[PDB]
């Protein structure tokens, strides 16, 4: 019982567990690359003469 | 245009053909991008919408 981690340690463990999610609220390089890819190929083409 | 015709015995059209350059050039700049421009020199059909 007295070896139960202090709240700072639990906070660090939980933050480290959350960092490895892959489902962070904002887009990582994987998601932002494809969000850039689809906006690039959206709307009227630029090379269309 | 004023026509004089032999009187026939049934309602008839007068198939009139002008001389036009109803040409189209096809622009295909990238993959699955198909665009056509239709232009007819005496009688065009551009309505500027």
């Amino acid at each position: 019982r007295r070896r139960f981690p202090e709240p700072a340690v639990t906070r660090a463990i939980t933050a480290r567990f959350e960092a490895e999610s892959d489902q962070q609220p904002y887009a990582g390089p994987h998601e932002t690359n494809i969000i850039t890819a689809d906006v690039v190929r959206s709307g009227p083409p630029p090379s269309a003469v | 245009i004023n026509f004089e015709l032999d009187p026939m015995d049934d309602p008839t059209y007068v198939y009139m053909l002008y001389g036009v350059f109803d040409t189209v050039r096809v622009n295909q700049p990238e993959r699955n991008v198909l665009a056509m421009a239709y232009f007819r020199t005496p009688f065009a059909t551009g309505n500027a919408v």
